[PDB]
């Protein structure tokens, strides 16, 4: 059973 | 409950959480047994790729009041399958609050619960600064509206 | 490109939403449906600025972005009279009293 | 086309009738086949319920990014009590 991962990666601002 | 439940696909799903509110937001996925489970939270105004699988569910909340966000305009986002390997974004905000439940918010971060029956308020008022939001009690909620609607 | 206002004038506020495009004149137009009094004998400032009724909002310095639903800009408004000068008066609101001692940040 | 309504101090707020129903109260006393006193709210509090109406009518059945309704610390408790006294 898969469950969710969040990748090793710089988050972003929202424009 | 198995109704409001994620679904063991195994089918990779990409997805962006864009956080379009001025809460720090607390990304909660609903296991397979339908048990809330927090993922890292996101600050305002900031977005964050996610490797999530087609069919699971997912809901959002002020990471440290837990009061109701919507994603999508509404209150769970289910993740599809990628295409042309498009991500789907998940677009969190806050909903419309009524006047009364905004009131609350304020006096809650302002208030020590040990407190509350200190206030010159009325006294139907204590109960409702009492009744906090709850995770477990909006899935309660959503699966009766979700069965009781057919 | 809506701009949300609060037209003030004594102890009277009246709140309404107008175009950024829309003009001073159209402003007077929607006063004058409200107050009865036609827009050659109105005056509106944004602050101490007597707008002129040529202009559009947006060219006097109003923004969707400033006058807000939540927070709406202000617009004073002066009546005429025809022998003695009005002045713009703007009656302050009531105050809160004091924070109560559990609500401080004790 | 729109209603008047009178705080304790004498203020007078006069809004759009259809941003006034958002109050459940007003809308029950205005549903029948204009000027209404609230003369138990002052004029610090019934102006920022304007304020409220205005907010609740923009951004109902909006996708747009909804911003925060303010509310000062000391306007507070009046604030909630007097929305729950308007059903608001």
């Amino acid at each position: 059973m898969l469950a969710p991962y969040i990748p090793m990666d710089d988050d972003f601002q929202l424009r | 409950r198995p109704v409001l439940r994620s679904v063991n696909s195994r089918e990779p799903s990409q997805v962006i959480f864009c956080n379009r509110s001025p809460r720090v937001v607390l990304p909660v996925w609903l296991n397979f047994d339908g048990e809330p489970q927090p993922y890292p939270t996101l600050p305002p105004g900031t977005g964050r790729r996610i490797h999530s699988y087609r069919g699971h569910l997912w809901l959002f909340r002020d990471a440290g009041t837990h009061d109701g966000l919507l994603v999508n305009q509404t209150e769970l986002f289910v993740p599809s399958l990628n295409v042309d390997g498009q991500p789907i974004f998940a677009n969190i905000t806050l909903p419309v609050y009524t006047l009364k439940e905004r009131c609350l918010q304020v006096v809650r971060s302002l208030v020590k619960p040990e407190n509350y029956r200190r206030l010159d308020i009325v006294r139907s008022l204590y109960e409702d600064l009492e009744d906090h939001p709850n995770v477990q009690k909006d899935l309660e909620r959503l699966t009766q509206e979700r069965i009781a609607h057919q | 490109m809506d701009v949300f206002l609060m037209i003030r004038r004594h102890k009277t506020t009246i709140f309404t939403d107008a175009k950024e495009s829309s003009t001073v004149f159209e402003l007077k137009r929607i006063v004058e449906g409200i107050l009865k009094r036609p827009p050659d004998e109105q005056r509106l400032y944004k602050d101490d600025q007597l707008l002129d009724d040529g202009k559009t909002l947006g060219e006097c310095g109003f923004t969707s972005q400033t006058a807000r639903p939540q927070a709406p800009a202000t617009v004073g408004l002066a009546f005429r009279a025809d022998d003695t000068f009005e002045a713009l008066c703007i009656e302050p609101f009531s105050s809160p009293p004091e924070l109560p001692d559990v609500m401080k940040p004790q | 086309m729109y209603v008047k309504l009178i705080s304790s101090d004498g203020h007078e707020f006069i809004v759009k009738r259809e941003h006034a129903l958002t109050s459940g109260t007003i809308k029950a006393m205005l549903s029948g086949p204009n000027e209404v006193n609230f003369r138990e709210i002052p004029s610090h509090v019934l102006s920022k319920v304007c304020m409220y109406f205005t907010y609740k009518v923009r951004y109902t059945n909006s996708s747009t990014e909804i911003p925060e309704f303010p509310i000062a610390p000391e306007i507070a408790l009046e604030l909630l009590m007097a929305a729950n006294f308007l059903d608001c």
